[PDB]
């Protein structure tokens, strides 16, 4: 106290020492006052007074605990309550700050009635509006003279939150009347544009934002709103101008992430869809720190141009490494990228898709994406294990995951389109998984329950068709044209979806309508190519080639299927280096005019050049062994035997044993 | 031996900085001590436990 | 819809192998399964929306 | 002036992947000293600290996905574990064979906790409730309800009559088992809680949230006695000493500190792990510490009484 | 001095006066002849096994880099044959092992 | 007749998007003068200086994200390129056939630079390591390690036993290759570095800053013997010439300035490259200058010895 009276410089430290000794009341109030006063002065945050003391001795939490003890001890003094509210506001404990201000309001009614009571009212109302309870905020803002900028602004924002947009516009206009500090005028103009927009009436918003732009110096706030308004519209012409203006003469913005997002969104608007990733790559090159940028690069590569899966995986891992609290999003994006990749790895444990998605699920079990990712991971793992042929695992858990997805979605604020898409996708994947595992009854009941909710939507009915027609066509059976026509009608209902069409063509192939199945595949290929998608195009093309080759296999006449095979394989090789396509060409040549030289050469080069999958190599090896047996050369046969030995094989050598002694 | 004889003084100064009334030396001496002793320099004795 | 039927010999040759095409991921990576059966694509409905 | 702290044993690779929870139980009246640990696998390996070292005893497994919490009981030989697999199958710990299996998904259970008398095995759901099952007697007698968000941590006062539950977004709920009526709700932190623990004699509740601070509340009122801030990242578990004088806290900054509640200060810090430390516990008469970590290791420390 | 110590230990091992405590008077002189002696192997097979078991159980608590640095390896090599040093320029964790 | 610096060439569209790394190797004494560029695509293109111009030889690719740095080796004709996914390729530079594909972890390698005898290929790492991958024979031969932040740019000494490595925080560390013992640490700046270059007969070390300043240092000590304040915006790359007379600097304000050691003043500035310039280089003598900008234009200037 003596040091404070004579105005020294180490009074704050003396109060801190007193706080550390034994919690007396007077020292408690002194320390809280000094912490709040130090926080006010905004020329401090390089001094090593503010930085060390406040941010490295955890002054704020100590002050909060001290004030709680003091306030419960005395509880008839208002400034203590207001100081407690202020500190709680800096800790983002908003509910407790609201309680503190409420008690301060109760204390201060019948003593002063001056500005202090009004300021306490505005603070309580503002904070109450910050966390729900908008009607209470409006009621509190009623009981004050709405004559200063602060109260009017708080009233306006509470009104905007509840609705009543016209009222908010009027309140903001009144606040605009009494304005100094032109920065605030620009902010009020931007708020006007934002609030009136939600009514519609976009043109007045646009012109008003230009009116704000005419001020002496831009504010870095109105420009961002202008760009977002352009994106809410289409034809991003003003948007480009706004972005250029923002970059030109504004450098004091220190986010560096919002600017990248706006630039990427602008490029996405024109449908370019590859530049986006290039631009984000440029931004991450500029500032190789800032994990957020690496994470956003991973997300964009996952969404747009999903052919750089390896780069995306690396970017997500780097984003995760350089910090910890970005764990959630970076792990989610790397898991999805690994899903997209496939299994192009060294068959290493502890780094498959399942492991990373499980890690993310443990980090934040709140968002709805992680659970859908988990379902996709389980299905992909099942298929991969089936290919390796050891054991299918993780059989029956889909229903629980779907329930988790829906329950998590229920608490999400608003991304309406995104939430609808997520729920729909989870439903579709769960039904398909249940159909695959073999639990037809549960899939059927789930679909019926979903359809009972609402009138028909042409997507779910196709799922019900799929569950119905799985038992039959499994065992060979002949179906009547009525059922076939209804299924055709159902697929036609919901078009612009390559899966459905491919599945129906598979149905045709199963019952047997070859040319018709070829037509359905051709329609699917055209749809995929027109969509700008890339996986669907190749998938449809290779599937059609397989269809033609298999139907030819039976040594059928009408030698036209090989021509279709030739055309499809040429297109596939034009796009990429599909090993299956080249093996398919070799098999077609071998089947038609079995012959001696060209077929053997192509097969042997295929089975000798490295960089090929195991199964395709095995198939080519086995057929070449048969052809080599046809055109006798025992040396080469022993060459094949040793080639089998230096690897692991069961069937090629076994056939060789079978046919060495016929 | 020198580091072991230093970590016993950067902890006896924590006892005096609280006594003089210097709450800023305490928050530095309880860091310079916990930041100094981690490994084979301070490995526990064998015939002690 | 023109043929309405196809009659083929289902066990044409017992020496040769039926071809099973399994698709893994959107970036092109196919493999050949041994046992005959359905097309068996992975992630039929596409990537989960992040 | 502090005690003699130091390592006693170091297992090199217990599991093949991260270890997510650990439970130490000196359950039997004789000298058993059983440690049950679960990881990012199906394995629920059951170790035994025999004389100077850990010897693997059981390698039991029945799970499909990684286990997120495991538990042991002090009265009977028993253990329980839950995972992302939507199953709470509880093992036998004597023959290494499964006893039961309860179906419950991430909307019905996240983390386990037995009763003080090993009868009820409460778990925290997704929609806010706490579901209390019945061991050896079936399923789902009753669920206490707090109108909130996802619930992460569940604790029991070791004399009955109190149940605590932290949640995502911070708020804390204290129920009394006698009537099942919410006494009072603390508002606590601003980020998820993911660890809670009462103290022996059940008059001091110690939280550990996601921002780095460790509130020390006080039960039967809402008084808080201080905030312990000495970490540099998330705090993932807190285990309170058998005598009401210390507690151990493990953070995601690769360091397991041991605080004491009398003066709210950190006595000794352990810098021995190389990655996040997901689980710490004491033993019986508390004189040894277990810390299982994200890197596959099981550390056992020496904290003299 | 190298011949002096190998002649002393040669005349000492012929008798049962084996557990000999050499007193040197400076640590460089102390470590010089222990480095230069370099072949005795005064230890049988089972005592080698017991020395290795004890020394690995006590040394395996501490971390990776901390157990592979010059003194630790060199001293373990010396102890395997059955020779030790105990001067003031060694880590305190090795004086206790030697004692 | 005075021979003044002349523009002497322009190549309108070298690549399809921004250009980031340029290397000029007069490796072959015959008329090869191969120049190789990396340009934010998969493509990395090899050009040769035939008589007075650039005639494309081949463009070779395979890279996930944009390429950041390329280097050409003096001893053998061979190239090296690193990308954003930390994945390094070695190019034969006689056929374009990708001799080797040195992999790297999620955080292994950012930029590249060969050893004088074409043996080591030193490279930085996002978390401070300076690990070195021996060329064509070995992988992760050894890693010189320090404690510090991101390491953008790597220098290397011509004679040997020196390796200067800038960091994002703004500090310079020089390590002698003989043993790995940091010679002395230069405090430097408070902003990133982005380029470090030695001299032939390596006695002077030049550091480029992100504040627009350029610093000249003496290797035998920490003598900050210079400070240059001509560039308005950032400085991205600085190179010498085979004699210790003058150097070229490449700002981010679309200007390339040629400074001189003798008087420490800007003798000349060039005005092209509407977009910022990211690379500059000198040929086998002081004659010719190569500049590659953010705009898809290659410029070749002239400056007689």
């Amino acid at each position: 106290l003596i040091a404070e009276a004579v105005g020294s410089y180490d009074t704050m430290d003396l109060f801190r020492h007193t706080t550390e000794l034994n919690m007396h009341t007077e020292g408690a109030l002194g320390y809280a006052y000094w912490v709040c006063t130090t926080l006010q002065d905004k020329s401090n945050r390089e001094t090593e007074l503010y930085q060390y003391n406040i941010l490295q001795m955890n002054a704020i939490p100590a002050a909060q605990v001290i004030l709680n003890k003091y306030v419960e001890r005395i509880q008839n003094y208002a400034p203590a309550f207001t100081m407690l509210g202020y500190l709680n506001e800096h800790l983002q404990l908003k509910k407790e700050a609201a309680n503190a201000y409420q008690r301060a309001i109760l204390l201060l009614q019948t003593a002063e009635d001056q500005d202090t009571y009004n300021v306490a009212i505005r603070n309580y109302g503002r904070l109450l509006c910050s966390t729900g309870e908008y009607d209470k905020a409006i009621q509190a803002f009623k009981s004050t003279p709405l004559e200063v900028l602060e109260d009017i602004i708080g009233f306006a924002l509470a009104l905007f939150m509840k609705g009543l947009y016209k009222e908010s516009s009027k309140a903001y206009e009144r606040a605009l009347s009494i304005v100094e500090s032109e920065q605030d005028k620009a902010h009020i103009l931007t708020a006007l544009a934002i609030t009136e927009y939600k009514q519609g009436k976009t043109d007045v918003a646009k012109t008003l934002l230009f009116k704000c732009s005419i001020l002496k110096e831009p504010t870095t706030e109105s420009l961002q709103a202008l760009c977002a308004l352009g994106l809410a519209m289409q034809d991003a012409t003003l948007s480009k101008a706004a972005l250029n203006e923002l970059l030109k003469h504004i450098k004091h913005k220190d986010s560096n992430y919002q600017r990248c997002l706006l630039t990427s969104a602008i490029y996405a608007l024109q449908g370019r869809s590859v530049a986006v990733q290039k631009q984000i790559s440029k931004a991450v090159h500029s500032n190789p720190g800032d994990p957020a940028l690496w994470s956003l690069l991973s997300r964009v590569v996952a969404q747009y141009a999903q052919r750089n899966a390896k780069g995306g995986v690396v970017a997500g891992n780097v984003a995760h490494i350089l910090d910890s609290n970005h764990g959630k999003k970076a792990l989610l994006y790397t898991a999805v990228n690994q899903l997209a990749m496939g299994s192009s790895s060294a068959e290493d444990e502890k780094n498959t898709a399942l492991k990373t998605i499980q890690k993310a699920a443990l980090l934040s079990p709140g968002d709805p994406a992680i659970w859908a990712g988990l379902m996709a991971a389980c299905h992909a793992d099942d298929k991969l294990a089936l290919v390796n042929n050891t054991q299918p695992k993780r059989i029956d858990l889909y229903l629980a995951l779907l329930s988790a997805v829906s329950a998590s979605i229920k608490d999400e604020k608003f991304f309406e389109n995104y939430n609808q898409s997520l729920e729909k996708w989870s439903l579709s994947q769960a039904v398909t998984g249940l159909i695959d595992t073999g639990r037809i009854s549960e899939a059927e009941t789930l679909c019926t329950k979903n359809l009972k909710s609402n009138p028909d939507q042409p997507a779910v009915i196709l799922l019900l068709r799929q569950v119905q027609c799985k038992p039959l066509l499994e065992s060979q059976k002949p179906l009547p044209d009525a059922v076939l026509e209804e299924l055709q009608k159902t697929v036609m209902s919901n078009s612009t979806s390559v899966p459905a069409w491919q599945w129906l063509a598979h149905v045709y192939q199963s019952q047997g309508m070859m040319r018709a199945a070829e037509m359905c595949y051709r329609k699917s290929l055209q749809l995929a190519s027109q969509r700008g998608s890339w996986s669907g195009k190749l998938s449809s093309l290779l599937r059609l080639a397989l269809l033609a080759l298999k139907v030819c296999m039976a040594n059928i006449s009408n030698d036209h299927w090989p021509s279709l095979v030739q055309e499809a394989t040429t297109e596939a090789l034009k796009l990429c280096f599909c090993p299956l396509a080249v093996l398919l060409q070799a098999l077609l040549q071998f089947k038609r005019k079995m012959g001696a030289r060209e077929t053997r050469r192509l097969l042997e080069r295929v089975v000798y050049q490295p960089g090929y999958p195991k199964s395709i190599a095995s198939t080519a090896r086995w057929y070449l062994l048969r052809h080599l047996y046809a055109k006798d050369d025992y040396e080469l046969i022993d060459v094949l035997v040793n080639n089998a030995k230096t690897h692991g094989d069961t069937r090629a050598l076994e056939l060789n044993q079978r046919l060495s002694s016929q | 031996r020198c580091i072991q004889r230093l970590a016993e003084m950067c902890r006896s100064l924590r006892g005096a900085a609280r006594l003089v009334g210097e709450p800023v030396l305490g928050a530095k001496m309880e860091t310079a001590a916990t930041l100094l002793r981690r490994d084979i320099v301070f490995a526990a004795s064998l015939y002690t436990q | 819809m023109m043929e309405t039927e196809r009659l083929v010999l289902p066990p044409p040759d017992p020496l040769d192998l039926p071809l099973r095409a399994v698709e893994l991921g959107c970036t092109g990576h196919w493999e050949l399964l041994n046992l005959p059966g359905a097309p068996e694509s992975s992630l039929p409905h596409g990537l989960p929306p992040c | 002036m502090t005690n003699q702290y130091g390592i006693l044993f170091k297992q090199e690779q217990a599991h093949d992947d991260a270890i997510w929870s650990v439970a130490w139980g000196t359950n039997k009246k004789e000298n058993s000293e059983t440690v049950v640990t679960g990881s990012l696998d199906d394995l629920v390996k059951v170790w035994k600290w025999r004389d100077e070292r850990l010897d693997l005893q059981w390698s039991l497994e029945g799970h499909q996905l990684g286990v997120v919490s495991v538990d042991i009981s002090h009265t009977l030989p028993i253990a329980a574990s839950s995972s992302l697999d939507a199953h709470i199958r509880l093992w036998d710990l004597e023959n290494g064979k499964q006893i039961k299996s309860i179906d419950a998904g991430p909307v019905d259970a996240w983390t386990l906790a037995f009763s003080p008398d090993s009868q009820y095995l409460a778990t925290g759901t997704h929609v806010g409730k706490v579901n209390i099952f019945g061991v050896e007697s079936g399923k789902k007698e009753y669920s206490l309800d707090t109108r909130g968000k996802f619930i992460l941590s569940i604790a029991y006062s070791p004399d009955g009559k109190y149940l605590a539950s932290g949640a995502i977004d911070g708020i804390i709920n204290i129920f009394d088992i006698a009537t099942g009526k919410l006494l009072h709700t603390l508002e606590g932190h601003a980020m998820p809680i993911r660890s809670l623990t009462f103290s022996p004699d059940s008059q001091l509740l110690v939280t550990a949230s996601d921002d780095g601070y460790i509130k020390i509340y006080d039960v039967q009122h809402a008084n808080l006695a201080g905030t312990l801030s000495g970490h540099a990242s998330w705090v993932l578990n807190v285990a309170f000493c058998p005598d009401d004088t210390h507690f151990v806290s493990s953070s995601s900054d690769k360091s397991v500190k041991v605080w004491d509640v009398g003066t709210r200060t950190c006595v000794h810090t352990f810098f021995d792990h190389q990655d996040q430390v997901w689980g710490v516990k004491y033993n019986g008469n508390g004189s040894k510490i277990v810390s299982v970590g994200d890197d596959q290791e099981i550390h056992i420390y020496d904290c003299p009484i | 001095d190298r011949g002096v110590y190998l002649s002393l230990l040669a005349s000492l091992r012929t008798r049962a006066q084996l557990p000999v405590v050499v007193f040197t008077f400076s640590r460089g002189r102390c470590d010089e002849q222990a480095s230069g002696l370099t072949s005795l192997d005064l230890t049988t097979s089972s005592e080698k096994s017991e020395i290795h078991l004890f020394l690995q159980r006590c040394l395996a608590r501490l971390r990776g880099s901390d157990r592979q640095l010059p003194q630790v390896l060199h001293m373990s090599e010396l102890l395997n044959r059955g020779l030790g040093v105990h001067h003031s320029g060694i880590l305190p964790i090795l004086k206790e092992i030697v004692e």
